[PDB]
């Protein structure tokens, strides 16, 4: 199950 | 919808608790979810942030939550309710993206009326030019203003005022017209 | 034994001739179980192996806006970095992405990783605590202080400690009967002479799972010397692994070399002599 | 930071005449992502290869693993062709099952 | 610093393209773009995860906008039509976390562009009953026949916007609530002591911004130009 909260652009 | 506010309004008396109640969907186990806040102004403006993985307290102002994950109910507490509580208040879910908000629970605060004088006053006039307004006011906060059932008169919703350097407060609403018939003793009578 | 779920994601922009090609990939342990490829027809996780097929269309849907919302992430990713090394609009460049959390034989958490690189080189990383991150690069120094204020490393260690161990116990269940299976290795010896003073030999090992093994050949006390050639172990196709150890002896005389085999497949290792 | 693909050809299974089997052709290590591979029968040429999906290993470098069904003989030769950003001209590797 | 909006109110007219400025100094990625009924739902319209980033929600027109040089987020509807009337609230995003609301734009779209007007005002003057029984005095304010409800209204003494003693309608009244173009009224009151009343060195003033038309189009047609203007009545302490 991937990530749903985490994820942030560089 | 993903969100649920079902109760797209609530009242309740100065100084006493109330509980907002919000009900989320989704399929997702990290996410987190948040209380907006939006009075007249219309600005949006955030009250509590609650992220999925936190546990209880925080909490930390006069607004608590009561956060329930298997439950999927991310309630809003707000006690010693002021009257500056009166708003919108949005309960809303977010990913990495996105973030939506459920339909909102509009919030009216009914102020304590200590001494209640319910009364209609004729305003003078304003300066020799109509229409001259009716007022009715120090009712008490329980008091229905019902809209005119006739579209020559015009009658306002209840309003709340507050003289802050006399500590008191006072509910009103405005009736205008030109109805020649028109006097404040027939304004409100409905 | 021990566990582990791994997804990696590969962003490779395109200048000009279209959007980035974008690649993701789910394993559990060394099996693949889902898939998305930017280029093919579905726009949608794919399935990999048997078991996660299993999984409802709630599913099905969330892990495909999920998996897009890292690629468009990614897509800016590109612009944003293009930028930081004042690299060219045209010619490629790749981003790539790798996270996921190991557990014990209890099936418990013992570590996460997410990791993340540029153009195939290391940018910015969770360090092991899963509090702080290590930035080598000025550029990634920008994104450490952003992602630091965001409060990534947070939402990371979370989804490492609690979605990523909870579901790969799911999987691991529901897949039981191949993912908690072992495949022993098959092993063999085999004798090429290269010159007329020296003989090489390699030792096989074929149809294990998983891919975790050790070759240790030896000479009675000996190891690897410069001259020990143990190559990348590769899969054979039917979701079994292959690796080979080979050594040279100039010696006439193959003995007495010995190649030992460890795998969790074998209940006890393996010790292997030369034939006729 | 451009590596160079390490490659492997091999057979799935221990290679029998006349019996049905797989080809693989393994490239790793390399970066970056761009790649051409070819399982070649006598020198010329396979249609319908199949690969698996694009992954990478710890130090960021690629692996992908090209297969087709085949069917060995005492006689054919088989090998993989493969050409990269690193190689200045296309690699063939060819296949020796032992013998 | 802060994130931004502008224009904060807008009058155009059907068929006519219009564009709505949001920015943010916050060094923010994620943006989005929400759009507010008067039934006050919020619709996500349009976001985005930094530049080169876009992607929709739905409602017509304005549903893309653009970012690249900087965000910098601006909606656009090309030909506008009264669907797009209604709040238009652009925010922004730490991480993946919380949202920065800008202020908003209140957007009316009208079917004809003389169908603006600003507001009359009139002060009325609390009443002898009132002041004889209550020991207080209310001063009551009308704002009358102004398209659109775009208005702020507020109170001032002896030079000094005032709070205390204030109640304002929350929302205006439809004229003639039969029409689409229909002109609105707005109450107001301030409660203030019989004496600080039936003080003649005490001066009332109720003051309404209104917003409408700009130099950007466009007036033939008499009735004087509908500009954003400041409208005022107002009375004096009477004993």
């Amino acid at each position: 199950k991937l990530v749903a909260l985490g994820i942030n652009a560089v | 919808q993903t969100v649920t506010q079902s109760q797209p309004e609530m009242s309740v008396q100065e100084a006493e608790t109330v509980t907002l109640s919000c009900t989320y969907d989704t399929s997702e186990n990290d996410y987190i979810l948040f209380w907006y806040k939006q009075p007249p102004s219309r600005q949006m403006i955030l009250v509590i942030r609650q992220e999925a993985y936190k546990q209880q307290n925080a909490t930390e102002n006069r607004f608590s939550v009561n956060f329930q994950k298997a439950a999927k109910s991310f309630s809003l507490k707000i006690s010693d309710s002021q009257l500056g509580d009166a708003a919108m208040y949005f309960c809303a879910y977010g990913e990495d993206d996105k973030i939506i908000f459920g339909k909102g629970t509009r919030l009216h605060i009914l102020p304590n009326i200590q001494n209640p004088d319910p009364a209609v006053y004729q305003l003078r006039d304003s300066k020799s030019s109509d229409k001259s307004v009716c007022l009715f006011t120090d009712f008490d906060s329980q008091t229905n203003v019902s809209q005119s059932k006739d579209s020559d008169v015009y009658i306002t919703d209840k309003c709340v005022l507050d003289m802050r350097s006399m500590d008191f407060k006072s509910n009103s609403a405005v009736a205008w017209s030109n109805k020649s018939d028109f006097a404040c003793a027939n304004a409100f009578n409905n | 034994g021990s566990h582990s779920m791994r997804y990696f994601f590969t962003s490779v922009s395109r200048p000009g001739r279209g959007e980035p090609r974008f690649i993701a990939v789910g394993y559990v342990d060394d099996t693949q179980f889902v898939r998305f490829d930017s280029d093919a027809a579905s726009q949608r996780m794919e399935p990999r192996a048997p078991w996660i097929e299993q999984e409802g269309p709630e599913y099905w849907d969330g892990e495909t806006r999920k998996v897009k919302a890292h690629s468009q992430t990614h897509r800016v990713d590109l612009g944003t970095l293009r930028g930081y090394y004042n690299q060219s609009e045209a010619g490629s460049h790749t981003v790539q992405r790798m996270y996921g959390c190991d557990v014990g034989s209890d099936w418990r958490f013992l570590r996460g990783y997410h990791q993340y690189a540029y153009d195939g080189k290391d940018y910015i990383a969770l360090k092991e605590d899963l509090r702080s991150w290590t930035a080598a690069d000025m550029a990634a120094q920008t994104t450490k202080h952003k992602w630091e204020a965001a409060h990534v490393a947070e939402q990371l260690r979370a989804y490492l400690e609690g979605t990523c161990v909870e579901w790969l116990r799911r999987y691991l269940e529901n897949g039981k009967e191949t993912l908690q299976r072992t495949d022993a290795p098959k092993t063999h010896m085999t004798h090429h002479a290269v010159s007329d003073h020296e003989a090489t030999l390699r030792c096989w090992a074929l149809s294990f799972y998983p891919a975790e093994i050790t070759l240790t050949w030896q000479r009675d006390g000996e190891d690897q010397t410069q001259d020990t050639e143990l190559v990348e172990t590769r899969p054979a196709g039917d979701g079994t692994f292959q690796k080979w150890a080979a050594v040279v002896v100039p010696s006439g005389q193959e003995q007495r070399y010995t190649c030992h085999v460890q795998h969790e497949g074998l209940p006890k290792p393996l010790t292997l002599r030369w034939e006729a | 930071i451009q590596r160079t693909p390490k490659i492997q050809v091999y057979s799935r299974h221990p290679a029998e005449n006349g019996k049905s089997n797989f080809l693989n052709c393994y490239v790793s290590g390399f970066h970056p992502s761009e790649i051409e591979v070819d399982l070649l029968k006598n020198g010329e040429r396979i249609e319908k290869v199949e690969h698996s999906d694009l992954s990478f290993s710890e130090d960021w470098s690629f692996y992908l693993l090209y297969y087709t069904e085949f069917t060995p003989t005492e006689k054919d030769e088989y090998a993989c062709r493969v050409n990269h950003v690193t190689l200045s001209q296309p690699k063939i590797v060819k296949w020796d099952r032992d013998m | 610093a802060d994130i931004y909006q502008t224009p904060r109110y807008l009058v155009i007219g059907t068929g006519k393209k219009i564009t709505l400025e949001c920015s943010q100094t916050m060094g923010h990625d994620k943006m989005y773009w929400y759009q507010q009924d008067p039934g006050m739902e919020l619709h996500l319209i349009h976001y985005s995860y930094g530049v080169n980033s876009t992607e929709k929600g739905d409602l017509s027109s304005e549903s893309t906008v653009s970012r690249i040089r900087t965000e910098h987020f601006p909606l656009t509807l090309e030909s506008a039509r009264p669907s797009h009337t209604s709040q238009y609230l652009c925010a922004s995003r730490r991480g993946s976390a919380e949202l920065y609301f800008g202020p908003g734009t209140r957007l009316t779209v009208t079917e004809d562009l003389k169908n603006v007007f600003p507001p009359e005002v009139a002060v009325f003057e609390p009443s002898e009953a009132e002041i004889s029984h209550t020991q207080k005095a209310t001063l009551v304010c009308l704002a009358t026949g102004f398209y659109p409800d775009h208005v702020e209204l507020s109170w001032w003494v002896n030079g000094k916007e005032v709070h205390s003693g204030v109640c304002t309608d929350p929302q205006p009244l439809k004229e003639q609530p039969a029409l689409n173009d229909s002109r609105y009224a707005l109450s107001s009151r301030l409660r203030v002591s019989a004496t600080f009343w039936q003080d003649p060195r005490n001066h009332f003033r109720c003051q309404v911004q209104f917003y409408g038309l700009s130099e950007n189009d466009e007036w033939t047609q008499d009735r004087a130009k509908p500009v954003t203007q400041i409208v005022s009545a107002e009375a004096w302490g009477r004993a």
